[PDB]
């Protein structure tokens, strides 16, 4: 209704918005309107991906409208608010950016040319064998690449993410004598009744995984369902709905319900001396965990540890 | 010569003249992306 404040709305602005914002009010004929529109929606909330180019070419259906139509649209478009935007492959975006530097920066454009046009494939490790590429030595190369490493990434200064959706918690988890006790802090009713059932089910947990213990204690949903004699599918709802808090490593619980999370923990234990060797070892700690006991033999578990985002492979 | 006096003229109207066909306005429409990106306005006045 009106004469008050409902949560009609806010109309805030993203980063596409922004973009067909700035569209508007540029220069643009009919048809490379038609492009610009084509590309700001291929561009992310991350910035730099433009995604794939012969595809915006290609959207469009012939009829003429070469590649180079959309290079020149597309490099415009690439040179709008946030400074590089868009582009693709994060070179071209530091060539972007690096565009502007006044031209004024003592030793920076050239260098800072080849650096970044080329060979920084190479760059990621260190300089090494790249300091006799460029023949530049000592400070020099350096301080371009001081630079170079103070460009920042693509946008992500739109965001418009100002909220962080938090968590509210749900049932809180007062710690007793090294363990967990339940509080549940913070028709309808019958709906009210299978919540409290549900944090009692999470009580049950506390005595279903050891919270001292690395990770959780393997369980079943058989246990819960064993318990209150509620169905899988329910028990699974309550947890995946609400989150269950605790004072240390609080959650919706939902995932706890000592397993793979145990050889997660031992994974991290190797990733803290994985250190040494790059490459790292899960297929040898699988070895380990059949001398264990474990019995992985170059597994999954032990691709867990050489998956995660881990050095393993991506050293390799 | 130089920028600006080239900078105001509608494809339209730069589009015909001998020599310059479909492609050379694609090439002047990329290099002049960079940089300026303007091709157009009514600006004001000039020094020269």
């Amino acid at each position: 209704d009106d004469e008050l404040p409902v949560y009609q709305g806010e109309t805030t602005q993203t980063l596409q918005d922004y973009l067909m914002w700035q569209v508007e009010l540029t220069p643009f004929t009919d048809t490379d309107r038609a492009i610009a529109t084509s590309i700001v929606d291929a561009v992310d909330d991350t910035g730099y991906l433009t995604i794939q180019i012969e595809d915006i070419v290609d959207s469009i259906g012939d009829d003429e409208i070469g590649l180079e139509e959309v290079e020149a649209v597309l490099k415009r478009i690439q040179r709008f608010d946030p400074v590089g935007v868009a582009a693709k492959d994060l070179r071209d975006c530091l060539l972007i950016q690096l565009s502007q530097f006044a031209k004024e920066t003592p030793w920076l454009e050239e260098a800072r040319l080849i650096i970044s046009d080329h060979l920084d494939l190479l760059a990621n490790h260190d300089f090494r064998t790249l300091m006799r590429v460029t023949r530049l030595k000592e400070e020099v190369l350096k301080e371009a690449v001081n630079l170079i490493q103070s460009l920042d990434p693509r946008p992500g200064q739109s965001i418009q993410t100002s909220e962080p959706e938090y968590v509210i918690p749900d049932v809180l988890v007062r710690k007793v004598s090294g363990r967990w006790t339940v509080e549940l802090n913070a028709l309808e009713s019958r709906n009210d009744t299978l919540l409290r059932v549900s944090r009692c089910i999470v009580e049950q947990q506390q005595a279903f995984f050891e919270q001292g213990e690395e990770y959780m204690k393997p369980m079943v949903l058989a246990d819960i369902a064993q318990a209150v004699e509620m169905h899988e599918s329910t028990i699974s709802r309550v947890t995946t709905q609400k989150y269950l808090h605790s004072p240390r490593g609080i959650f919706e619980l939902k995932y706890f319900f000592a397993s793979s999370t145990a050889i997660r923990a031992l994974v991290k234990k190797l990733i803290a001396a994985e250190n040494p060797a790059k490459p790292l070892s899960d297929s040898k700690l699988t070895s380990m965990l059949s001398e264990q006991g474990i019995m992985v033999a170059r597994r999954t578990v032990a691709k867990y540890r050489e998956s995660l985002s881990i050095p393993p492979s991506n050293q390799r | 010569h130089y920028i600006g006096d080239l900078v105001q003229r509608t494809e339209v109207e730069l589009l015909k003249t001998p020599n310059l066909g479909k492609k050379s306005l694609t090439e002047i429409k990329d290099v002049l992306a960079s940089r300026g990106l303007s091709l157009g306005m009514r600006l004001e006045n000039w020094p020269p």
